[PDB]
């Protein structure tokens, strides 16, 4: 619904998708070799299903070819600084794929603002729509362009006339959240029944170990999932079915 | 090398349009994001921002003073930026000029070109009068107005040039009102003086103590300061009296006898045969026929070929130090008329015959 | 800065000279006070001016009279080079009590 | 390296033709020993680069 939405933003205003409560495959998106781009950090792409998380987030815009490589940790430039960065500590996933058949046209498909003027640089999640004329020079622009005065969002002309640099590309970020809270979102992966008074190997809701998994009368708090032991280790679990 | 380089200044009337051109020199617009613009200083002013046209996102942006009235636009293919100035007005008089900023994260206007003067009010030429007769050790002034061009103001010179009868042109003398300065041929020097009146927009020559070798059609002529130049705008003159390869070429036909024989040959003009590899055959078109290949020879792959028509009875060959092809043809019949034509098939990996020759006719009978 | 008042007089001030021509552009911080003729057509010229042959320099007339653009400026243009040398150029210290 | 005292021949050696990295219609080359340069062969051999090593060179 993001990877092949029929509209995505312009990136100075870059969509955030919420996907929540659901099974993630991400190999049917990784093996569809519709991306060039399929860039994870930290966890590889077909690893990465074997996370749950409790929120993943598709951050979904178009960009110019040879702006892909800026969104990435790290990174300075008119995207990364002024449109949409992306974190030193990101491990989420940076996908993207020509567009030049989708948001592009002869004359040029407009419909893709970003930004060159900005008076600081973003935040790794920061989004900026501000109209207002950006001033580089001396002279107060009091809303209006001038000398050293310039709107700070201009279109892109995507056209499918461009060099591959300039044609558009379809950008979707995601970013994979995981919290104490029980996941909402786990991978294709099967579950079994749960045996107790042997030895194990464990997998609960992306929780891993060896141990006996023995029932218990822990008191846990209505909203607690996992227990520790006096050496601070996980000594209990709740069972996520 | 980076340099932003215009041109399209002149005289407009008001009312009309003046379109002035910048072209992109060292760099490219679309593909960078460069943004070029018009700025304007009008006589009492200083710079006025007038538009400024940003190909790669589609748009032009316009200071309030040209709103609706300027067009700025641009050709990415020819990296320029031109200026469409409409509905004209006195008050737009002014030095227009080309400038660049580059796309952000401040920006501004880095770069600038020459400027060119737009002058709109209500086309250049030299206008010059005050030829006739004088006698010997008496003097006669020459006037050229400047139409179109301002001497002084546009660093524009003027000077005088003469034609003798019998000569060809002589340069008599030059005046540089910008710089105050004025200069003399040897010929002149002591007897004749340069001025001009910048008021009236005028050049002068006063010639003194004329004699009888100095008639001569007078001309003025304009000389802008400047790399090259030269005298483009001249006056129409007056006159001032002081009195009291490939081819193949080929020869080698005639008539033959049946059961004879008969040499064609070809010399190979504006190529060399053996170490180009260019190979040389032989085609003919029989009276009632359309071309037929005869022969093909390969001196420097020592290779012959041959149609099957003439196969067991030509022979083809060639000698290199001549570069010239040859065709034997034994036991000639009279089905064998033809004017016989020679063709060029260079090595390749596919090829053809493009160059042919003259040809010439072999007449086979008894 | 504008020296309408220092570099400009009635009738012409010509103490001032630029080039008009040289076979090439200059490099950065290159001068050139060459005095040859320049030949800016096909006719030789030998030495001398002519038909297409013009002395390289041109002298400014700077006159109080002239618009703005034409009247005279002067230029002083502040080149900093970091060299090997000790730096000697350094601006205040901003001491303190 | 030159063979025109080995490969070329007066009347002109023929026996080699000419017509994809590597590929291994046609017509021969006119080799001559009264030619110039452009004509003289040459045995050019085209070494294409663990199995083989160089000598280790060693010493007293």
């Amino acid at each position: 619904e993001v990877f092949n939405a029929t509209r995505f933003a312009s990136v100075y205003a870059w969509n955030r998708k919420r996907i929540s409560n659901c099974v993630a495959d991400y190999s049917v998106l990784y093996n569809s070799a519709s991306f060039s781009t399929f860039k994870c950090y930290g966890v590889s792409p077909t690893k990465l299903n074997d996370l749950c998380f409790t929120n993943v987030y598709a951050d979904s815009f178009v960009i110019r070819g040879d702006e892909v490589r800026q969104i990435a940790p790290g990174q300075t430039g008119k995207i990364a600084d002024y449109n949409y960065k992306l974190p030193d500590d990101f491990t989420g996933c940076v996908i993207a794929w020509n567009s030049n058949n989708l948001d592009s046209k002869v004359g040029g498909n407009y419909n893709y603002l970003y930004r060159l003027f900005r008076k600081s640089n973003l935040k790794p999640f920061e989004r900026d729509i501000s109209t207002e004329i950006y001033q580089a020079g001396s002279t107060p622009c009091n809303g209006v362009e001038g000398f050293n005065c310039y709107f700070p969002l201009q279109s892109y002309g995507f056209q499918p006339t461009n060099g591959v640099g300039y044609q558009p590309y379809r950008v979707v970020v995601l970013s994979f959240e995981l919290l104490h809270a029980p996941a909402t979102v786990c991978g294709p992966k099967k579950s079994t029944n749960l045996v107790k008074n042997k030895c194990v190997n464990f997998n609960f809701n992306g929780l891993t170990g060896t141990g006996v998994l023995t029932e218990s009368n822990k008191k846990f708090l209505p909203f607690q999932q996992f227990g520790r032991d006096i050496a601070d280790t996980t000594d209990a679990v709740r069972d996520p079915q | 090398e980076v340099q932003l380089v215009e041109s399209g200044g002149g005289l407009v009337q008001p009312g009309g349009s003046l379109r002035l051109s910048c072209a992109a020199s060292g760099f490219r617009i679309y593909s960078y994001y460069s943004y070029i613009g018009w700025v304007r200083r009008a006589p009492g002013k200083g710079e006025e921002l007038v538009a400024r046209i940003y190909p790669s996102s589609g748009y032009t942006y316009y200071a309030d003073s040209v709103k609706g009235r300027f067009t700025i636009s641009a050709d990415t293919s020819k990296n320029t930026a031109y200026l469409q100035m409409n509905s004209l007005r006195a008050e737009d008089t002014a030095v227009y000029y080309c400038a660049r900023w580059d796309f952000a994260g401040s920006s501004g206007l880095d770069y600038w070109g020459q400027g060119t003067l737009v002058t709109v009010s209500s086309e250049v030429q030299l206008v010059e009068s005050g030829g006739g007769l004088v006698q010997p050790g008496g003097s006669l002034r020459l006037s050229c107005a400047a139409s179109g061009f301002r001497i002084y103001s546009y660093y524009s010179y003027i000077g005088w040039v003469r034609r003798a009868p019998g000569k060809g042109e002589e340069l008599v003398a030059r005046i540089y009102p910008s710089s105050g300065y004025t200069y003399y041929a040897d010929s002149v020097k002591g007897r004749f003086t340069i001025s001009a009146d910048t008021s009236k927009n005028t050049a002068y020559l006063q010639m003194n103590s004329l004699r009888a070798e100095d008639t001569a059609v007078y001309y003025c002529a304009r000389w802008d300061f400047a790399g090259s130049s030269g005298l483009d705008y001249w006056g129409q003159g007056t006159l001032v009296t002081v009195s009291s390869e490939v081819q193949l070429v080929e020869s080698g036909g005639g008539l033959v006898q049946p059961g004879g024989s008969l040499r064609l040959s070809c010399a190979a003009s504006g190529f060399r045969i053996y170490s180009y590899y260019s190979y040389i055959g032989w085609v003919r078109r029989a009276p009632g026929k359309g071309e037929e290949l005869v022969a093909r020879i390969y001196p420097s792959s020592g290779y012959t070929y041959y149609a099957d028509s003439v196969k067991g009875r030509f022979t083809i060959s060639a000698d290199t130090s001549k570069n010239t092809a040859y065709l034997q043809m034994n036991s000639l019949r009279a089905e064998d008329t033809a004017v016989y034509y020679c063709a060029r098939w260079d090595f390749a990996g596919s090829s053809g015959l493009d160059y042919w020759g003259q040809g010439t006719l072999v007449t086979v009978s008894s």
